[PDB]
């Protein structure tokens, strides 16, 4: 089960021990029909970094599907302002280079991203566990069941490297094809 | 070796077996028993009387962090050939034995020679052989 | 990680850190003992770990001084400075970022530079650096001064830091492997690739905007644009008389990759002489082995330096400069002078704390050989001179040694840039032109030759017999840093390494001042000046191209540089301008003169004549319970060593400035 | 020992080279099977691709949409993938290519489990081999070399072609 | 092998270990032989190292000797500058080799067991020491086989020479040679970028209409 918090902290920071599991039994190496525990250049066996790994992983997944769909949205609609408009910025792509400098578009969601991780780096170092990884409370719609908790972080974790991998693939479209959505 | 108490089944995490099997074979034999203040083995020997199984099993981010700058990397002690080179230099240079070399450009190069520096006399240093004038 | 442990307390104590000075201040010996010791970390108090600690802080302390003094020249030009003005029209206004106040008539050293400005002429070429650089506005250099200061505070933060943070198992200092990667691959490799950027995207579009003789706010906020197909360094910029920006650009985009390249080749073990070097491995591992090698290394580079920044040009106008160019390649060979003076002495060091290397158990054929050598060098080099002084004098020229008489042609003196003939102009000046040599050059540079090698064996002499010799057995026991072993075995004065030093900075003062007369003449002579009009062009140079015909005697030396050029310094005092250099040259003059006390004269009779003189004070009850004492024997060479050096520098440097300025204004 | 005794190290010029400088065979021994399929394929990709960088000059496939004469190595990619997706005569290809990998699956199981360092490359051809045991190591051998030698021609054939427009069988400007 | 040629064998073929001699001239010699072979093999070799750096040092112009004694630059093909040099050069370098060879061979002969031991390093050296740092082995068989190479190198620019009229001119570019161009300097280079025949196409293309704010990729040009 997930426990509050407050009482996972109480065993918290760089373990030293290893629980004998493949990844110290983190979630999301689960096959469709078995069990998939991919890890060819045995990246795991750093039992101490393997919180952080998750952290990263999940944090990567979740900028990633909000960056997809930040790149699949604006092409049907934009925001109601005249340097957001289709004549100002005809695709996604564009964004980063007509709302860099001066504009200061960016730059605010810069300054504010970094905020957000200056103020999070402490639970990123500092309050890292095996089950603390990517917990940052916000629980509102997490199954109160062990197996579906598990499922939730799964699915989270299947959709988070669907969408690092889309992302790519996405951008990388668009950049060659200047075209709309659906080469992104 | 197996007399040692905080040698024995010291954590992966704490010091990989490869690199503590490198600095074992770099460190003096005599000094495994207490090694120096100063030394990667006393760092080891200090932290693992402290943490490993039956002791502190977690450790804080910071001091975790700050023992893997202070402990040694494989690729920072030396290697077997180059301390059976080294040892086979100062035996050479104990013996009387000149493994011969010529300045050069801001350094000196190894001809491959080894030469008889001391002569007749070992006290005498009119004797000391070169090929210039011996 | 603790720092309730750093209180104000000790701040009082003034002597904490030496065991030896406990006894505090029972006579001024323990002042001048508590300076000499103060930054010698190895004889304090403590263990490693604490000597680490202090070494790593105090370099970082020291990072965030020269953070600090950086930030205060980029202030100085942006707001007590004529930058404006010379970016404008660099020829007609000299640069100057430096104002003197009114008090008792200073306002006399503030000179005309510009319409509105008046000020000290700066020498240092940072306006050609801030316009290589692309800052060309206030708001530029402001912010410049403050990523300047931010530095600062940022260094002395973590110079505070890991006074405490490193504890006695800290061992990331000795790394070696991963701290030559890390510096070859990101602080030199990534650094040029990233400095290179920095000068396509900034630098270039400014730089050629400025050389169009555009200036418009807009355009301020496609390489290889102007560049022909002909090499760097043989075609310059015709309106700025240095090489591309462009061009430099890609030197540095070259070197990134070259240094990336070489890291990755040491980290995949490509390089395979490991054993050549492995003995230097195992016995270098030491606080002064480093400091030597690095300081020996930083001495090279300076003097490198020196020399191309003159020959090669690469800053705008920089060459036209004259001034400029001048004191940069005076200071940086004074630099290295003073840094190879150094490795020897932290090489003494290392030698008498540690274990020497095998090259010592043959140092008297070394040393030999070298005495051999120098003293063939200076007689040969110097009595050419002498030679040809005696014959002048006697009234035979067709005696002597020179290009119509005898003459030394330096025949392996050959070019490798392969230029075209000619020579490059810029508005009334000589940018670039070909040194020709002959036999004052052959001359001038086996002087070179001998000075070098004297220096050299003084240094070699005090690493290598650091430790005992035939005279003393025992000199290790002594140490670093005696005055001698006494009056005994005919004398032992001056044994010491720290001696050893103490002459070889005099001959490394001997020679570099040869060598910036070398540099003065000969540019004066036969480099720079003005022109009168396929065209050719009559060269008017400043001192009249007399180096070739007088620098082959050494009246030729005394009269035409040292009195002919000292016009201009010796008759400064009316002169707004120079006044201050005038002045300096007499001060520096007295200085060098009471330098000679200290190196004549001996501990004993200051000691007694201080005792005499206490006599009265004690007579009127004024009794010192800090005994008087007379310097120390190492203290009083040191502080000789220290007004000689500074007296002579500052003649030069007064002289040869004053001459600069004048002559270009 | 080395590697897991496949052949690759042996019948060489000097008889047991063991090229592994950077230690991937020690550092991953559960991967060298994989390693081995890798190379095999790999290499008989490369013959191929040099072959088929040689013929098209003399020949051309009977369908009348590779007929064209400019079709080099530079240009035949991207001229054959054609309008859209799955439409091509080198989507035929891919396709040709994907039917010949997907037997692999069904020799060495659906997630290469059963590939091991003994069987990793063999697709089961045994027609005009070697009765031998030690004569099948042999050609095994001359088949690594040859194609460790067509995986460096190749590449330097196509980098060559490309930087200095050579597209034929000198490769040399 | 033999005993007689046991006395040089580790010092030859491609790799020191083997024997090359198609010829089996060695086969019948006795060990004298075998040494006064190795002897004579030797001073060829360093002969001939010598004389390809001579030769290459005058092929690059750099006779400075010659040019002061004739007054003249000497032509860089050195079988033309020997006949170039005056008689009173060409005598005294024959007079000085004749002194060198008698005093090594008469004043200081070498021993017997080693005839090629020309500086007397068999007197201070230990070849048989069994240390890490006793590469005179690999010392030797450098030597040989730079001497061999030498040699061949040596006579193939001599035969074409005197064949061709070619003496394997050097390209030092510094000091003799004046090379004005990036071209003359790198043979087919003709600007700052490698000469490749490759126009390299944008990745990706770019947009014919821009929008504000674009900052389009910069060119090299
Ligand atoms: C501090 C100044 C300094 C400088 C600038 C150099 C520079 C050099 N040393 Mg080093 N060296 C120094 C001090 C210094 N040394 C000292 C104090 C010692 C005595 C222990 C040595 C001992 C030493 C040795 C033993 C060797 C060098 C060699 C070299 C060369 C290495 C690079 C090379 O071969 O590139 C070219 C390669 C591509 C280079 C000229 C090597 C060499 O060839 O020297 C002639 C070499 O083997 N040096
Ligand atoms: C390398 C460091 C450096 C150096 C050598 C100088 C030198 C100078 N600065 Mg200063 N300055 C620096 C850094 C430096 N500055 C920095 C970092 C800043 C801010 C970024 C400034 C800001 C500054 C201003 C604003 C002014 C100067 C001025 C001066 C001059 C007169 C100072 C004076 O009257 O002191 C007076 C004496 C003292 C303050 C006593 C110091 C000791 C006690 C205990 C305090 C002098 C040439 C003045 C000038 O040039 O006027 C024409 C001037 O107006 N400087
Ligand atoms: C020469 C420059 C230099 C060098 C070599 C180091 C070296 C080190 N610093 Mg850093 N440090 C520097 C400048 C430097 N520092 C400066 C200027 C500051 C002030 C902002 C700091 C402030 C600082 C702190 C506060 C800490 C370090 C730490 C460290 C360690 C590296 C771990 C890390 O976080 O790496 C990634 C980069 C190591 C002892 C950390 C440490 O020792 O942790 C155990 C640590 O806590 N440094
Ligand atoms: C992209 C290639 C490139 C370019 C454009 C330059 C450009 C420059 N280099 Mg060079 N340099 C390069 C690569 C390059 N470098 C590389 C890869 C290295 C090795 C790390 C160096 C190492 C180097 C050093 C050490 C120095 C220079 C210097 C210079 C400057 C003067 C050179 C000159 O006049 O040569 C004249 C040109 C020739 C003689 C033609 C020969 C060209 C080749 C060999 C053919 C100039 C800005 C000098 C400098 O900065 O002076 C202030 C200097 O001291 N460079
Ligand atoms: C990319 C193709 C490829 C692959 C997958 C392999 C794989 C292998 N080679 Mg290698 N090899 C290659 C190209 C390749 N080779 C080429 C081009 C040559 C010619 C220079 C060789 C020459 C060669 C020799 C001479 C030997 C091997 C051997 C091996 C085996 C052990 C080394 C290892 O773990 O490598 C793992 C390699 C990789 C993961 C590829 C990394 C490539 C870079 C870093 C990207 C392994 C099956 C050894 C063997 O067969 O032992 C039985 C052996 O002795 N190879
Ligand atoms: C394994 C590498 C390889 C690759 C990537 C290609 C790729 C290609 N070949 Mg093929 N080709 C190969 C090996 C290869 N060939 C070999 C070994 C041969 C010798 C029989 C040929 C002989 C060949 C011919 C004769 C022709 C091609 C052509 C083609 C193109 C169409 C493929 C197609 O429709 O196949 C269908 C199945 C394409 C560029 C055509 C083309 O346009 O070439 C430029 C063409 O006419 N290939
Ligand atoms: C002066 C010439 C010379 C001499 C005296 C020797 C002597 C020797 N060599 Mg040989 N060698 C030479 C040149 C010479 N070499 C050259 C230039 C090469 C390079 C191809 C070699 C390569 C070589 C190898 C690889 C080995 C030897 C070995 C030996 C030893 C045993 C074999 C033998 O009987 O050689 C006797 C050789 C001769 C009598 C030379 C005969 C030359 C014939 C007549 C042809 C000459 C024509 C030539 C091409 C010039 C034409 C010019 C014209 C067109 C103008 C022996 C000490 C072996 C050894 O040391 O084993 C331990 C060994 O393994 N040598
Ligand atoms: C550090 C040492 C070293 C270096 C720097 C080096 C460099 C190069 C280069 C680049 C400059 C090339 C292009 C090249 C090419 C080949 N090397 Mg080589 N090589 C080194 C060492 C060995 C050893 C020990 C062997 C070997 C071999 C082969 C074979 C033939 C294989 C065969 O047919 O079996 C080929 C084609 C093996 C052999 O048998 O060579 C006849 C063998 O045993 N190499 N090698
Ligand atoms: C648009 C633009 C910009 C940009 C940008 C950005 C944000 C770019 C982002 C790029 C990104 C995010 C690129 C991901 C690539 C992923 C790859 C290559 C994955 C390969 C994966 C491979 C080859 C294989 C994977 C697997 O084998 C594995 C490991 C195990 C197997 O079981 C399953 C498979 C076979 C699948 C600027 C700079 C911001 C402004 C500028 O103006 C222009
Ligand atoms: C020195 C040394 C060694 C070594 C070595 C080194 C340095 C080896 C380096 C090898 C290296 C660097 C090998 C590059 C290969 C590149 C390839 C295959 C590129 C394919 C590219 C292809 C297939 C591109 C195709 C197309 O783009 C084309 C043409 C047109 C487009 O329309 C369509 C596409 C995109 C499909 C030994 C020998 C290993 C051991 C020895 O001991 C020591
Ligand atoms: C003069 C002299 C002394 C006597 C000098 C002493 C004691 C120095 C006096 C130190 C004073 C008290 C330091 C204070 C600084 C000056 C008074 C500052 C003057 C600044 C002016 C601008 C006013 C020695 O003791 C000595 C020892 C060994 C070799 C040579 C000598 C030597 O030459």
């Amino acid at each position: 089960l997930r426990r509050e918090l407050a009482i996972a902290y109480e065993d918290s920071g760089i373990d030293l021990l290893d629980n004998g599991k493949f990844c110290q039994g983190l979630a999301g190496a689960d096959g469709a029909w078995g069990r998939y525990e991919f890890d060819p250049l045995g990246f795991s066996k750093k039992t101490e970094l393997v919180p952080y790994f998750r952290e990263a992983e999940l944090k990567h997944g979740r900028l990633a599907m909000l960056a997809w769909v930040g790149m699949v949205v604006p092409d049907f609609v934009r925001i109601p302002g005249e340097k957001f408009s289709f004549e100002a910025v005809p695709l996604p792509i564009d964004g980063h280079d007509a709302f860099s400098g001066a504009t200061g578009v960016n730059a605010q969601i810069l300054f504010w991203v970094g905020i957000l991780e200056f103020c999070c780096a402490k639970k990123v170092f500092e309050w890292n566990s095996l089950e603390v990884a990517g917990d940052y409370g916000l629980t509102k719609f997490f199954p109160s069941d062990e197996e579906g908790q598990k499922k939730m972080r799964t699915a989270e974790l299947k959709n988070g490297r669907l969408a690092m991998l889309a992302f790519g693939g996405a951008i990388t479209q668009a950049v060659i094809t200047r075209h709309p959505f659906p080469w992104l | 070796i197996s007399k040692i108490a905080y040698l024995q089944d010291v954590p992966r995490t704490i010091l990989e077996a490869d690199v503590l099997e490198k600095l074992l074979m770099n460190t003096p034999r005599d000094q495994w028993e207490d090694p120096p203040e100063d030394t990667y083995l006393y760092t080891l020997k200090t932290f693992a009387e402290v943490y490993g199984p039956g002791k502190a099993t977690k450790m804080g981010w910071w001091d975790y962090f700050r023992l893997k700058l202070d402990l040694p990397p494989g690729f920072e002690l030396l290697d077997e050939d180059e301390m059976k080179v080294a040892a086979d230099y100062d035996k050479l240079m104990m013996e009387g034995k000149i493994p011969f070399a010529v300045p050069g450009p801001a350094g000196f190069w190894y001809t491959g020679a080894v030469i008889q520096w001391k002569g007749k006399e070992q006290f005498a240093g009119d004797q000391v052989q070169t090929l210039t004038e011996n | 990680a603790i720092f309730r442990y750093v209180n104000a307390t000790l701040w009082s104590k003034a002597g904490h850190f030496n065991k030896a000075l406990s006894k505090g201040a029972k006579t001024t010996t323990w002042i001048w003992n508590l300076h000499a010791s103060a930054h010698d970390f190895d004889i304090q108090q403590g263990s490693a770990g604490l000597i680490a600690r202090k070494v790593f802080s105090s370099g970082l302390a020291h990072l965030s001084l020269v953070f600090f003094w950086l930030g205060g020249m980029h202030f100085h030009g942006a707001y007590l400075s004529n930058y404006s003005a010379w970016l404008k029209d660099p020829k007609s206004v000299a640069p100057s970022s430096h104002i003197a106040y009114s008090l008792v008539g200073q306002d006399i050293l503030n000179s005309y530079t510009s319409q509105y400005f008046s000020g000290i002429t700066i020498t240092s070429g940072f306006f050609q650096l801030y316009r290589s650089e692309g800052i060309v506005t206030q708001s530029q250099l402001k912010y410049a001064c403050a990523a300047s200061l931010i530095a600062t505070l940022i260094c002395l933060s973590g110079s505070y830091l890991h006074m405490q943070l490193m504890s006695k198992f800290t061992s990331f200092y000795k790394k070696f492997q991963s701290l030559s990667q890390s510096h070859l691959i990101i602080m030199f490799g990534f650094g040029s690739v990233s400095f290179s950027a920095h000068q396509i995207h900034e630098a270039l579009p400014i730089n050629s905007l400025l050389d169009s003789g555009i200036w418009d706010p807009q355009l301020f906020s496609a390489i290889l644009l102007g560049t022909p197909s002909a090499i760097t360094g043989k075609l310059l910029n015709p309106s700025t008389g240095s090489i591309f920006l462009s061009q430099v650009a890609a030197h540095h985009l070259a070197v990134g990759i070259v240094f990336i390249t070489l890291g990755l080749i040491k980290w995949c073990n490509l390089f395979f002489s490991r054993n050549a070097i492995l003995s230097l491995r195992l016995a270098y591992m030491d606080y002064h082995a480093q400091l030597s090698i690095n300081l020996a290394v930083w001495a090279s580079l300076s003097m490198v330096a020196a020399h191309h920044l003159t020959e090669i040009p690469v800053y705008p106008y920089e060459s036209t400069d004259y001034p400029t160019v001048l004191c940069l390649f005076v200071h940086h060979a004074c630099l290295s002078g003073f840094f190879t003076v150094a490795s020897g002495a932290h090489a003494s060091i290392f030698v008498i704390r540690q274990l020497p290397t095998s090259e010592i158990r043959h140092r008297d054929p070394i040393i030999g050989h070298l005495i051999w050598v120098c003293i063939a060098l200076g007689l040969h080099s110097f009595g050419l001179y002498c030679h040809n002084d005696t014959l002048e004098a006697l009234g035979r020229p067709e005696d002597t040694f020179c290009d119509n008489s005898i003459q030394l042609k330096p025949i392996f003196a050959k070019q490798f840039l392969g230029l075209q003939p000619g020579i490059e102009v810029l508005d009334g000046k000589i940018v670039r032109m070909t040194q020709e040599l002959g036999t004052a050059d052959f001359m001038v540079h086996h002087i070179h030759a001998f000075t070098i090698h004297v220096t050299l064996l003084i240094l070699l002499k005090g690493v290598l017999y650091a430790r005992n010799s035939r005279l003393v057995s025992d000199k290790l026991e002594l140490g670093f840093a005696y005055p001698c072993d006494g009056p005994g075995r005919g004398g032992t004065c001056q044994i010491s390494p720290w001696d050893h030093l103490f002459l070889a900075v005099f001959w490394m003062y001997n020679c570099l001042s040869v060598v910036i007369f070398h540099y003065f003449w000969k540019m004066q002579s036969d480099v720079w000046g003005s022109y009168v009009h396929h065209s050719s062009l009559t060269c008017s140079h400043y001192s009249q191209g007399d180096f070739s015909v007088n620098s082959i005697t050494i009246n030729g030396w005394l009269r035409n540089l040292l009195w002919s050029e000292a016009s201009q310094v010796i008759q400064s005092y009316a002169l707004p301008s120079i006044c201050s250099y005038g002045f300096i040259f007499l001060a520096a003059h007295f200085v060098w003169a009471f330098s000679l006390m200290f190196l004549f004269s001996g501990r004993a009779y200051w000691q007694e004549l201080i005792e005499s003189i206490l006599w009265s004070h004690h007579k009127l009850k004024i009794v010192p319970h800090i005994q008087p004492r007379a310097l120390s024997i190492s203290q009083g060479r040191a502080v000789g060593l220290t007004h000689y050096v500074l007296g002579g520098i500052g003649c030069t440097w007064a002289f040869i400035i004053s001459r600069m300025l004048v002559l270009t204004t | 020992e080395f590697a897991a005794g496949m052949a690759g190290s042996k019948l060489h010029g000097w008889g047991e080279y063991q090229f592994d400088p950077a230690g991937f065979a020690t550092s991953y021994p559960e991967l060298l099977g994989w390693f081995r399929e890798s190379e095999l394929k790999h290499g008989r990709v490369a013959m191929l691709a040099y072959v088929g960088l040689i013929v098209p000059d003399a020949f051309r496939l009977p369908f009348e949409e590779v007929q064209d004469s400019s079709l080099d190595l530079l240009s035949a990619h991207n001229k054959l993938i054609g309008p859209g997706l799955g439409e091509g005569p080198m989507w035929w290809l891919l396709l040709a290519c994907g039917v010949i990998e997907s037997f692999r699956f069904k020799q060495v199981g659906l997630a290469f489990e059963s590939l091991t360092t003994e069987n990793a490359g063999d697709l089961g051809l045994r027609m005009f081999a070697p009765s031998s045991a030690e004569g099948m190591e042999s050609m095994k051998m001359k088949e690594l070399k040859n194609g460790r030698l067509a995986m460096l021609a190749i590449g330097g054939a196509l980098t060559q072609g490309v930087l200095f427009n050579a597209h034929h069988f000198p490769f040399m400007s | 092998l033999t005993p007689a040629q046991e006395s040089i064998a580790g010092t030859g073929g491609p790799f020191p270990e083997n024997f090359w001699d198609p010829a089996g001239i060695t086969s019948k010699k006795s060990k004298e032989e075998i040494l006064e072979l190795r002897a004579i093999e030797l001073k060829h070799g360093r002969v001939a190292m010598l004389a390809v750096l001579g030769w290459f040092h005058v092929a690059a112009g750099f006779h400075i000797i010659g040019d002061l004694a004739t007054g003249t630059y000497l032509d860089n093909n050195p079988l033309v500058s020997v006949t170039q040099l005056p008689m009173g050069g060409m005598w005294q370098t024959v007079f000085f080799i004749m002194c060198l060879e008698w005093v090594s061979t008469y004043v200081c002969p070498p021993p017997k067991s080693k005839p090629w031991d020309i500086l007397g390093w068999s007197d201070i050296l230990l070849e048989d020491e069994d240390n890490y740092w006793n590469q005179f082995r690999k010392a030797e068989v450098q030597e040989l086989n730079n001497g061999r190479l030498a040699m061949m190198a040596i006579v193939g620019l001599i035969v074409q020479d005197i064949f061709f009229g070619d003496f394997g001119e050097v390209k030092v570019c510094f000091s003799s040679q004046t090379c004005q161009d990036i071209g003359d300097y790198l043979p087919g280079w003709t600007g700052p970028l490698p000469p490749v025949a490759y126009d390299f196409p944008p990745l990706y293309p770019a947009p014919e209409v821009p929008y504000t704010g674009y900052q389009a990729p910069l060119k090299l040009m």
